[PDB]
DNA sequence: AAAAAAAAAAAAAAA
DNA sequence: TTTTTTTTTTTTTTTT
């Protein structure tokens, strides 16, 4: 409406210029983002639309939002001037004067918005048309060496991410000397802080990673980081190198296809044990994988010998004999085991996307190596709960900075997209005749990214839309095999009637139907461009049944796809998989009489037996309970007869067990069941 | 020669190039000479291979730091270089600036101050090193004796606030201050020398001087930078004023200074209060020499700031009836015209204001249009349909009306916006008298409907509602 | 004996 | 300026 209200109408309403700029800056001062949104396209049209003087009121008016600012007024006006920059550089040049005096305002300003800042100061700043006011390159320049050459840690992150977004934009042989200059630079005032110099390699590997810009720079710096790289920590496979140690150093965790008596294998023991540099190790071969990516185009043929190399690494044996000592060395463990985890994450974020056959062995094997490493480091920490070995992720944590729930998401490295690759291959079963928990890992990992997502710094630089679009790829027509599987794996299960096997695949399968769910739950499916990708997506799901019938209506493929997804209820082993698969079958069902399907679907799961492990009735817990008897009450047709058959039912529980003729019905559950009978009873 | 310096620069630190060191004991002017002859990156390198090879742990080496920063620092300045290597050896003297002991730093810093006072800084980009130096006496725990080294800074800082400034760097010592974490007196120390430094400078270098002031101000000190440059302007417009008993360099340039007033009460909601407070006329009732016609043309700008618009209009309506109070009890008696001598009044200054206006300051003039209808609002008749509640408002109401006539003869552009709005209060209220409105309308028509045949179709919008309208209204 | 769930009271924000 | 409603926190009671 406002875009065909300004389209049509900017003559009536150009002479009312100042009364709209008055309006939109209440329409940023609100909460309610839709709002904020309304009040950001009156700036983009007053700013499009309206003569030279507007303009110049416009960029005067975002430029003390940012400045006098709260956090989203800033983020809104933050991408105003981008937009304005894109759409118009040369009227946006003219005002090149009130956003160079910007940098004299930082200190309100977050460094998620200095990284959009100095974008925006860049792409003004690097256009050949007006080099004559280049003032604002050298007030850049200024404030960049100001921040770079501080001790304070809170001001070299800023100079950090302004000096290398300042190279990336300059970057499309003077301009190279001008690049290379001001990196060394950073890389100068970067190496005597550590976690300095970390987020220096990890903020220089996201402009690798997003911005491919003229490869004239990364081949100058890659045939440095390579020989850095194999100097720094690259050692000659010697057993034991020199230093006193109180621990068996050894080279471990070697892949063993590979002949010991070699040459590379990687230093970690003496180099912690001389800061007490190994800190940076993930993010500088996070850099060496993308230069490397950049120049062979995906080839890492000097680098596949990183994959295989053993690490100089302690004995690390679970240490249950050494207690009685949660000393300083305690922490060295516990900082070694963490270190060489988001080492090997990072390896297998390498070698993930490579085609060849025995190297996705090593990639397996050293998925199981990380699995094998978290069970150890999660008894380290069973040691001791106290001893936190602080490294986040340096985007955000480090700046709120200056049990295993935490550091699962936070704490390592973080995975991505394409490690979901690997799942093409197909599970085995090492009790029936890629492991199950070498399953369980990734999609433990991908469910809290699709949650994150649609309902994590490298990912959200990803659009959602791309991000459901490479899930219906590397998910659906992969995990239905590990799905269909599963299914197999439980009815023999059933018809058996060890316990980790079983354990481990019932979170497996708990995992696989919450992901279904914050898939098929997508928002992005209600707008009008998305169905065809549902046109796509429950075509595969109705394409386990039989194929043929192709080009058919969409209730159709919806009663084809529940029709093949029902059958799954014989085969759950627990109650929360059960709700999801429930609540996926109805947010599926809501694209098209359907009610008799769920009402019957949740008899079925109210009369299983859901057996009585402790713990397995601890996984019958009151809310799970509480939502799944407001599905089978809301969904029922007779709702008041549905209550006459719980009340008949209701009573029989005092007669036969001090347990019913209708299970999940104890003394406990009956306070869960009378709330939601009354509560629905009201509604 | 510089080969074998990167030699035992690559594979170890403090074991050979110290021993190198100690071979070649002078001569290093030249060499860097040289050396910025041929190429500045290979001046860089050697920068870092000496740096690396003379820690600050060992004594030796920290002399041939202090003698290679004294080199860079005179020829950063006194070389004409290329602007890459000017601005490498910055960055690399910046960085490494923090291992010391105090009285290097120190040293250091008296001789950034008796260069500055004397020495000719040839460009004087050499400066960008001085807040650093600073910065690390604020962090430097290690204890001096003469201190503690935040006092050797505040005792430096006095030191070059109270020598004397060349004229060519007030710009650029006031740039530098604003990275120097200062309490309130070194910043209050600051400003009052650079206000000091305003009369002895070109007109044009005034402008960018008042915009480092006015982002250093939001340390302490925002009384002090207003009060200066309200008081400053104010004695030129005086002497102007007398000199016509530069004026597109004076207009020119108080239409800058009153723009960075107006952006810097934008971003910081306090600057705008100290503002307000400083020139309130009400203080009990005395009339203050705060106001002036270029304090009162900051005040009609600030107006378009949205929150101090009601509260600055107020404020210049009860400083338009405070006057003519005054001049009405002096004006009826002999013994206070023997001994007040005779003030300008703030009808006079806005009167003065309308005419400064005409050049290029339509960011006052929306204001004045706003008091006009003001003061006429407010003050006209009611009493027909006594001296207090008639003559200090009568000569309010006819103080807006001429605001009114004398800002719509020059402004071209606010013809429609007094014209509309005048036939807008003359057509609808016409209940409460409305006699001021047609003798400022007849003023308007009569002064050059040849300036009325562009601005015509507000009177003829306002010919189809002559019917409803009282007789006499119509008449008139 | 400890942990989890649910309710009630207090704070904060919007009309 | 005043009132209501929602959200968060804390306590208490029940269960494993």
């Amino acid at each position: 409406l406002l875009q065909s209200t300004f389209s049509v109408h900017y003559l009536v309403l150009k002479d009312m210029c100042s009364s709209i700029l008055s309006l939109a800056q209440s329409l940023l001062h609100s909460l309610d983002q839709s709002i904020i949104s309304f009040g950001s396209l009156l700036y983009k049209y007053a700013f499009k639309f309206f003569d030279t003087y507007c303009q110049q009121e416009v960029v005067g008016a975002l430029v003390t939002h940012i400045c006098s600012g709260n956090e989203a007024e800033v983020d809104t006006a933050l991408d105003v001037l981008l937009e304005l920059v894109v759409l118009n550089p040369s009227a946006m040049m003219m005002n090149a004067v009130f956003v160079k005096g910007i940098l004299d305002y930082l200190d309100n300003i977050s460094p998620q918005q200095i990284r959009k800042l100095f974008y925006v100061l860049s792409t003004l700043a690097f256009s050949k048309q007006n080099e004559a006011s280049s003032h604002i390159q050298d007030d850049m320049h200024l404030v960049i060496r100001k921040q770079l050459s501080s001790t304070v840690f809170k001001y070299k992150l800023i100079g950090i991410i302004g000096a290398v977004t300042m190279a990336g934009i300059m970057a499309a042989d003077e301009q190279c000397t001008q690049v290379t200059s001001l990196l060394q630079l950073v890389h100068s005032c970067s190496e005597q802080s550590p976690q300095a110099s970390a987020l220096y390699y990890d903020e220089f590997a996201n402009l690798i990673q997003h911005e491919k810009l003229d490869p004239k720079a990364l081949e100058w710096v890659g045939q440095t980081i390579c020989n850095d790289f194999q100097d720094a920590f690259v050692v000659d496979s010697c057993v034991v190198p020199e230093g006193d140690f109180p621990f068996p150093v050894k080279a471990l965790y070697g892949l063993e296809e590979y002949d010991t008596q070699n040459g590379i294998a990687i230093n970690l023991l003496p180099l912690l044990f001389s800061q007490d540099s190994p800190l940076c190790l993930a993010p500088y071969f996070r850099l060496l994988r993308l230069c490397v990516e950049r120049q062979h185009n995906g080839n890492l043929e000097e680098i596949d010998g990183l994959l295989d190399c053993p690490i100089f690494l302690t004995d690390l044996e679970p240490g249950e004999k050494l207690e009685s000592m949660s000393a300083k060395e305690r922490s060295f463990m516990c900082s070694l085991i963490f270190l060489t985890l988001n080492w090997f994450r990072e390896i297998v974020n390498a070698f993930c996307q490579e085609t060849s056959p025995e190297m996705k062995g090593k990639v397996l094997t050293r998925l199981k190596h990380i699995v094998e490493l978290q069970i150890i480091l999660e008894k380290y920490l069973a040691v001791t709960p106290d001893y936190v070995p602080p490294l986040g992720n340096f985007d955000v944590e480090t700046l709120d900075i200056t049990l295993l729930l935490h550091n699962s998401h936070a704490f390592f490295r973080e995975l991505d997209i394409e490690v979901f690759s690997i799942l093409h291959c197909g599970l085995v079963t090492k009790f029936i005749l890629l492991g199950p928990p070498e399953l369980l890992f990734l999609l433990e990992d991908l469910s809290q990214k699709l949650e994150s997502m649609l309902t994590f710094s490298h990912l959200q630089q990803r659009s959602a839309q791309e991000i459901v679009h490479c899930v219906f790829q590397l998910l659906t027509p992969m995990c239905n095999h590990l799905e269909n599987i599963h299914n197999y794996f439980q009815c023999l299960a059933a018809e058996n009637h060890k316990v980790q096997e079983y354990h481990i695949m019932s979170s497996c399968y708990q995992r696989l139907l919450q992901i279904f769910h914050g898939l098929f739950a997508w928002s992005g499916f209600s707008q009008p461009e998305n169905q065809n990708l549902l046109y796509s997506a429950l075509h595969v799901l109705s394409s386990r049944l039989k194929q043929g019938e192709h080009s058919q209506p969409l209730e159709e493929l919806l009663s084809q796809s529940v029709h093949y997804l029902q059958n799954f209820h014989q085969s759950i082993p627990s109650f929360q998989c059960a709700l999801y698969l429930i609540r996926l079958l109805m947010v599926i069902l809501e694209k098209s009489q359907n009610k008799e399907k769920i009402a019957s679907l949740a008899r079925q799961f109210l009369c299983r037996v859901w057996p009585s492990g402790d713990k397995e009735k601890s996984n019958i817990s009151n809310d799970q309970l509480h939502a799944l008897l407001c599905i089978y009450l809301e969904h029922t047709e007779s709702i008041l007869k549905a209550i006459e058959e719980i009340a008949g039912v209701g009573v029989p529980e005092l007669i036969n067990s001090p347990s019913s003729t209708f299970p999940t019905l104890t003394r406990h559950t009956f306070v869960v069941f009378f709330r939601v009978m009354m509560a629905e009873l009201e509604k | 020669m510089d080969q074998k310096i990167l030699s035992l620069a690559a594979e170890k630190t403090a074991d050979k190039l110290q021993e190198f060191l100690q071979t070649l004991r002078e001569g290093d002017l030249t060499n860097l000479l040289q050396n910025q002859a041929v190429k500045g990156k290979v001046a860089g390198a050697l920068l870092r291979a000496i740096f690396k090879g003379s820690p600050c742990s060992e004594e030796a080496g920290t002399l041939r730091r202090r003698k290679i920063y004294t080199c860079c620092i005179q020829l950063v300045e006194s070389g004409d270089l290329q602007k890459e290597i000017v601005s490498e050896i910055i960055g690399l003297l910046m960085l490494e600036a923090h291992h010391f002991p105090g009285p290097l730093l120190v040293e250091l810093a008296n001789e950034f101050i008796s260069a500055v006072r004397e020495g000719s800084l040839v460009n004087g980009k050499s400066l960008e090193l001085l807040p650093i130096i600073l910065t690390v006496l604020a962090t430097k725990k290690e204890n001096l004796a003469y201190l503690s080294g935040e006092e050797c800074k505040k005792q430096l800082i006095n030191t070059l606030c109270s020598g004397r400034w060349d004229q060519q760097y007030v710009i650029q010592l006031t740039s530098m201050f604003k990275d120097v974490p200062l309490t309130a007196e070194e910043v209050e120390f600051v400003v009052e020398k650079a206000l000091s430094m305003f009369s002895k400078m070109n007109l044009q270098e005034i402008p960018p001087l008042v915009y480092q002031l006015l982002v250093l101000s939001s340390k302490g000190s925002r009384k002090s930078v207003l009060e200066g440059i309200i008081a400053f302007f104010s004695a030129l417009d005086k002497q102007h004023n007398e000199e016509q008993s530069p004026s597109g360099e004076l207009r020119h340039v108080e239409g800058t200074i009153i723009l960075h007033i107006v952006f810097a009460i934008k971003l910081d909601y306090e600057l705008g209060r100290e503002l307000v407070k400083h020139l309130k006329v009400g203080q009990q009732g005395d009339s203050n020499n705060n106001l002036s016609p270029f304090s009162i043309a900051l005040l009609l700008s600030v107006t378009r700031i949205q929150r101090f618009q009601d509260q600055v209009l107020d404020l210049l309506k009860t400083s338009v009836v405070k006057s003519f109070k005054d001049l009405q009890l002096l004006q009826g008696s002999k013994f206070l015209q023997n001994l007040v001598p005779h003030r300008s009044y703030v009808s006079t200054m806005i009167l003065e204001v309308v005419k400064n206006s005409v050049h290029s300051w339509d960011h006052v003039t929306q204001g004045l249009v706003e008091l006009g209808f003001i003061l006429m609002d407010s003050y006209g008749p009611k009493k027909v349909l006594p001296s207090l509640s008639r003559m200090p408002n009568q000569h309010a109401c006819k103080l807006g009306a001429n605001i009114l006539l004398e800002t719509f003869k020059i402004h071209e552009m606010i013809r429609q916006e007094i014209l509309e709005q005048v036939l807008n209060r003359v057509v609808t209220r016409a209940s409460s008298p409305i006699s001021h409105f047609l003798d400022l309308l007849s003023n308007i028509v009569m002064y050059a409907p040849l300036v009325l045949q562009n601005c015509s179709s507000k009177v003829t919008e306002a010919f189809d509602y002559l019917s409803f309208l009282p007789l006499q209204t119509v008449q008139r």
